[PDB]
């Protein structure tokens, strides 16, 4: 598959703060502009569960894959578990000035062994959904 | 060693043309736990392409490992768009003989509902994290 973008997921577990090198590919076919993203992505792991409703706004998405580089196994090993037990990882993008891709949400299949990452393609729209699964 | 299989009939809250049957296979030793667990649960799914996590969310006491499940088999009629799905159960069946092979198109993921606190939680680090 086609290499986008290669950088740094911060994974605060908020029980502190792990970090782990990973690259987003796309398809052979596919084209994504990485070049305004940060090279670190901050994440916090939520139960899935609570995705549901977002549904629909969801399918409205670009999917891509994330491939860890394996530099520690042992922190990799923890995001295998975590997930694995039924956590999505929800990805803050930091900026101080306003782009595109501020969120994506991150999915493990177990079964299949991969991560993927879901860009709405209506970011405010899933912002806004998260906020209203979780207030109240 | 010896092998279960439950059957679990659902319909889509939305929909209850949209139906769903769900397979699980387990050891015998764990059969009654699973039974229970599913008994006093609700079933949510959501699919992208061709995975299928099954969200078993459950009141009972004791919340299931997701090793106990060997293998599970997620059929939809019809077919579904990528999403989430709240689906009724409608019937439980026990049929252990796991003679049928049995593909394992999906990865169910126990769980207990989310105290008010929890929420409050992810709420407030959610605030934070994503600036609203």
């Amino acid at each position: 598959k086609l290499l986008a973008w290669s950088g740094v997921l911060e994974w605060q577990e908020k029980p502190l703060t792990r970090s782990l090198p990973c690259q987003v590919y796309v398809n052979h076919g596919e084209n994504l502009k990485t070049e305004q993203w940060p090279q670190k992505l901050i994440m916090q792991l939520i139960p899935q569960q609570l995705l549901t409703t977002l549904g629909p706004l969801f399918r409205n998405s670009r999917m891509v894959q994330f491939h860890f580089t394996n530099k520690d196994l042992e922190s990799l090993k923890g995001l295998y578990r975590i997930m694995g037990n039924g956590f999505a990882g929800c990805v803050h993008f930091p900026h101080t000035a306003p782009c595109e891709v501020r969120v994506l949400m991150l999915l493990y299949s177990s079964k299949k062994k991969i991560f993927m990452g879901l860009i709405p393609y209506d970011q405010s729209g899933f912002v806004n959904g998260i906020r209203q699964v979780i207030t109240n | 060693n010896s092998l279960s299989m439950i059957k679990v009939r659902l319909q889509n809250l939305f929909d209850n043309d949209e139906v769903a049957l769900l397979k699980i296979t387990c050891y015998t030793d764990k059969l009654i736990h699973l039974t229970n667990a599913l008994a006093k649960a609700v079933i949510h799914t959501i699919k992208l392409n061709g995975i299928v996590f099954v969200h078993v969310i459950t009141s009972s006491d004791i919340c299931p490992n997701n090793n106990i499940v060997v293998k599970s088999n997620f059929t939809t009629m019809p077919v579904l768009q990528n999403g989430g799905y709240i689906w009724e159960m409608m019937e439980l069946t026990h049929c252990s003989q796991p003679n049928g092979l049995i593909d394992d198109n999906c990865e169910i993921k126990f769980s207990k509902k989310l105290s008010d606190s929890t929420m409050t939680n992810y709420m407030n680090q959610l605030s934070e994290l994503l600036g609203f």
